RNA sequence: AAAUAUGUAAGAAGUCCUUGUUACUUAAUUGAACGUGGACAUUUGAAUGAAGAGCUUUUAGUGGGCCAUUUUUGGUAAGCA
RNA sequence: GAAUACUGCCAGCUGGGACUGAGGACUGCGACGUAAGUCAAGGAUGCUGGCAUAAUGGUUAUAUGCCGCCCGUCUUGAAAC
């Protein structure tokens, strides 16, 4: 759906053979925190040796963006499995909030490699503080001095199902 | 044909186990059965004598006989849309006290003990069971236990 | 649509309102229902179903049965009931001075009580002597008694009186009965 | 002509309609099968018990 | 014979509840709460951004 | 004997003590609801000033709404269904929440709808859509008298007291639940909110533990 | 050496104390079984639900089946067995 | 130092629309009132107009929209080529 950002911090129940656990933290891009808890369990159950049995949840809390009206571009690193295999990319998308580029991210990979939620894990995302960091092509496209350009061939839809002129597509 | 003798696919259910074969200790022999008792049937592949056909093993029942050598146990069985009554005569190298019965006289003897113990004030016994409540709560810390972050690893072959 | 855990729109099973077409009995019936409605008393309730009963659920209590009854400590002045019919027993001798309540008598057993010094009572006569069933012994015949559950639940090692029309030697006596001609049963 | 053979279908079924129920228990049950020693002695034991009884609340 | 609803028909959620008078009288649905200067940790808010 | 005016004024009195002390039961049970919840709110807060976290208390009542209909049911869940009295699509039931509750619960996973319901949603569903069990009869509330006849003898007396019972865990949850009648929900009013019902939650559907937003269902299908 | 299935128990027909019977048993009032008298009651012994619980008689039709998911056998396979 | 978004609550107010009016002296729970009494409180009443007849309605034929395979039988399966 359109995701937030929560950190879900967690740990194993306490014994008395160890009291205080390690506390364990992840930051989830879900749409609630039901959905962003199952991450996190998910997560935690292909690193450590945990379950939500096993375990607990100490807090969760949605992080929302900084400076939402910054324009920033984002490196994102991802695993995905494909119809053969597992790969990894990376991928960066120029976009004004962490969420909002998660959700383009989610979009282009469904759109370009087939590939579905379940099946893309999203490794680390992270603002790119500098420009000339700036790898790919179609993103340091928009990153030249005094950018402009036309948008050709307007399309107006129509309330009414018949016009009474041959309409023009000047902008 | 087909095969359904008496002790038809009793292969692995009556070796005797692993490195534990040979004769049997004299505590089977030294145990001792009343009538009402409630007993564990494991065969013994060692004794040819007095054994439990192939459906009774691990069923528990009730003692009803004692002679000599061995006890007469009832089971139920299920035939068709009932439960019928089993007897067995079992020689004692097949059977076992079951540990349940006496772990329920255990908690009928301390819960007997609570209740007269609190009798002498009225304190609300409470000598039901309860099973697992949920967990209520808590203030966990951080000092000297500020969260770590994680983050899912990437791929490799590891071959 | 429901999950139903039972059978829908069964009836109770138990039978109201007896079978019987008899004009006396529904008077009856229909003092012991409104009897059973308002005095809140268990005899009410229990004789109008007894009421019901069908001839094989009302067997005849005997006046032998009555006076063992009698016999019972601190029961020497009740009054005898027997939603049925009381018959006579020639194999007692003596016999006290009761009151006993039935819906009917044979002769016998009429005159054996009247001649000791009792009375036979009606079922309405019993009703406004006792409304609630004080000082009351309810009796009932013996059921399992009949010739026809001789024969019920027959079969293998039961000991259940086998459906037969003739008796004696060469009448179901044989293979399957001893174990000289194949086996026992 | 072949037909079928064997199955176990239905059979869970048909004994759940009104099936699997657990046979009464008693107070007091059946002696047979137990020992002939110890029920010639036991209806002794009975025996001596109940006149002792009928002694006491005579 | 016919089953009248509270939360709407205020003489039978009065019938039923006695207490909702004074509730509306009061206004305790919109109650106005006491504001507290607290102020968290400041390892908590770095851990919040923490990337 | 007149006997229409001594009695009558004496039953009027009467039930004016019985009112009085509705209302007091009623202004402390709102007194102990807002004094819990703002004392939650302010752990809350004064863990977060002192660094720490506060781990709040698992929930322990959940309400359980019947989602797929009676055909085509395996043996095993079906008979957790009639033992938790869904035996009806869109019919809900609160259960007290224990280990031998969850396993339940967990059986009938792909089947029901399941969440922590909230105070508003406990007395719109009583208030609403409440029914009692008399002598195997479902008998509207509508009246405090049927509620203190019936569960009087443990102590409760109004309907605000049994939804007390209910909310506030107590001793005697168990009598009030199997007193309530189980709950005759509708479809959803604005729909159920997914294309597709039989996943799980988690995987965009309606079945699960969709756990603190049954309350937007349940005000929808209530 | 799992998972899923599977046996039993969660009391009143119970526990404890005292002492009666016997031709059984013991070296032996030693034990075995059944008992007398006395004490322990609504949190009487986990949860949930109960729609009534238990019992009996009599008789109909049926005794060619087939399909789907999962496990699985023969077969290259089959809308095959 | 604020605002707003998001989520949640109100026994906050209020406008439009549709379907239903079962029951038939009284009894109950309530509310507003000092009281008489009143009320939206255990199911609709008040006011008004037209017509009083084939007008509504019923039946029947036709038209239109959508749907509708031939019955009985054997069979796992029948509209069956
Ligand atoms: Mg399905
Ligand atoms: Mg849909």
């Amino acid at each position: 759906a359109h995701f937030k950002e929560y950190q879900v911090i967690g740990r194993r129940l306490p014994t008395e053979s160890v009291p205080e656990p390690k506390l364990f933290r992840m930051r989830i891009f879900a749409s609630n925190e039901v959905i962003a808890k199952s991450r996190y369990w998910y997560f935690l159950q292909k690193l450590h040796k945990v379950k939500k049995a096993s375990g607990e949840i100490v807090s969760i809390n949605q992080i929302n963006e900084a400076h939402p009206t910054k324009v920033k571009n984002f490196g994102v690193w991802v695993r995905y499995d494909s119809r053969s295999g597992t790969h990894n990319m990376y991928k960066e998308i120029r976009d004004v909030s962490r969420v909002a580029a998660v959700e383009t991210l989610y979009q282009d990979m469904a759109a370009r490699h087939r590939a579905r939620f379940r099946s893309i894990h999203i490794l680390k995302v992270a603002e790119i503080e500098k420009t000339a960091d700036v790898k790919r092509q179609y993103v340091k496209q928009f990153l030249t001095k005094d950018l402009k350009f036309p948008l050709p061939h307007r399309v107006q839809k129509s309330t009414k199902t018949f016009s009474y002129k041959r309409p023009s597509t000047f902008y | 044909g087909k095969s359904h003798g008496y002790r038809s696919r009793t292969r692995y259910m009556f070796q005797r186990d692993f490195r534990k074969h040979g004769a049997v200790h004299l505590s089977t022999y030294l145990k001792v059965y009343k009538v009402g008792d409630i007993v564990d049937i494991k065969a013994n592949g060692s004794i040819q004598k007095g054994m439990p056909h192939k459906f009774y093993q691990g069923k528990t029942g009730v003692v009803y006989n004692v002679t000599k050598s061995s006890v007469g146990v009832i089971i139920n069985k299920m035939v068709g849309n009932r439960y019928l009554e089993k007897r067995l005569n079992l020689r004692v190298e097949h059977i076992k006290h079951s540990k349940c019965r006496q772990e329920f006289l255990e908690r009928v003897k301390a819960n007997a003990a609570k209740r007269a113990e609190a009798k002498a004030q009225g304190v609300a016994v409470q000598l039901k069971r309860q099973p697992a409540q949920p967990r209520e709560s808590r203030i966990v810390s951080t000092e000297g236990n500020v969260p770590q972050t994680l983050a899912p690893v990437p791929y490799e072959t590891f071959i | 649509g429901i999950d139903h855990t039972s059978k829908q729109h069964k009836r109770s099973g138990h039978r109201t309102a007896p079978k019987s077409d008899n004009v006396y009995l529904k008077l009856l019936v229909k003092l012991y229902t409104f009897l059973a409605r308002r005095t809140d008393a268990p005899f009410n309730k229990v004789v109008l179903k007894a009421l019901f009963l069908s001839k094989i659920n009302r067997p005849p209590v005997s006046v032998s049965r009555i006076a063992r009854a009698l016999k019972q400590e601190g029961a020497a002045n009740k009054t005898v009931v027997v939603v049925g019919t009381v018959t006579d027993d020639a194999r007692i001798f003596e016999f006290p001075k009761t009151t006993v309540a039935a819906l009917r008598f044979t002769a016998g057993a009429r005159a054996k009580i009247v001649k000791a010094g009792g009375e036979c009572i009606t079922l309405d006569q019993l009703a406004v002597r006792a409304p609630k069933g004080q000082n009351t012994l309810i009796l009932r015949g013996p059921r399992n008694s009949r010739e026809a559950v001789r024969h019920f639940g027959m079969g293998p090692h039961k000991g259940k009186a086998p459906r037969i029309l003739s008796t004696g030697r060469k009448f179901e006596r044989a293979r399957g009965r001893r174990r000289s001609k194949g086996f026992k049963v | 002509a072949k037909s079928k053979n064997h199955t176990a279908h239905n059979q869970t079924r048909k004994a759940h309609r009104n099936g699997i129920k657990k046979p009464k228990t008693y107070k007091y049950p059946s002696l047979k099968g137990v020992d002939p020693k110890f029920r010639r002695n036991h209806k002794h034991a009975l025996h001596g018990t109940a006149k002792a009884l009928a002694a006491a609340k005579k | 014979v016919l089953k009248k609803n509270p939360l709407k028909n205020k003489q039978v959620l009065l019938r039923l509840n006695p207490y909702a008078k004074v509730f509306a009288a009061e206004k305790l649905g919109s109650k106005k709460a006491e504001k507290t200067g607290t102020k968290p940790a400041a390892v908590f808010t770095e851990t919040l951004k923490h990337d | 004997a007149e006997q229409v005016a001594a009695e009558r004024a004496a039953r009027k009195a009467a039930n004016k003590e019985k009112r009085a002390i509705i209302l007091e039961r009623n202004a402390a049970y709102q007194k102990e609801y807002e004094t819990a919840e703002r004392n939650i709110i302010q752990a809350k807060r004064d863990a977060k000033a002192a660094g720490s976290y506060y781990v709040e208390a698992q929930h322990k009542l959940v309400f359980v709404v019947r989602i797929k209909g009676i055909n085509k049911i395996p043996p095993k869940p079906r008979k957790v269904l009639q033992l938790l009295r869904l035996t009806r699509i869109n019919s809900g039931t609160f259960v007290k929440v224990t280990k031998a509750t969850l396993e339940l619960l967990k059986l009938i996973e792909p089947y029901v709808a399941y969440g922590y319901p909230s105070y508003s949603t406990i007395r719109q569903l009583v208030y609403k859509r409440g029914f009692g069990k008399i002598n195997k009869q479902r008998v509207p509330l509508s009246d405090n008298a049927i509620i203190e006849a019936n569960l009087g003898k443990y102590g409760i007396l109004s309907i605000d007291d049994l939804i007390h019972e209910i909310i506030t865990v107590g001793p005697h949850f168990k009598q009030a639940n199997n007193f309530l009648w189980p709950f005759k929900l509708s479809n959803p009013s604005g729909g159920w909110g997914v294309p597709r019902k039989f996943k799980h939650f988690i995987q965009g559907g309606s079945f699960g533990n969709r756990e603190e937003f049954i309350n937007k269902l349940v005000k929808s299908m209530n």
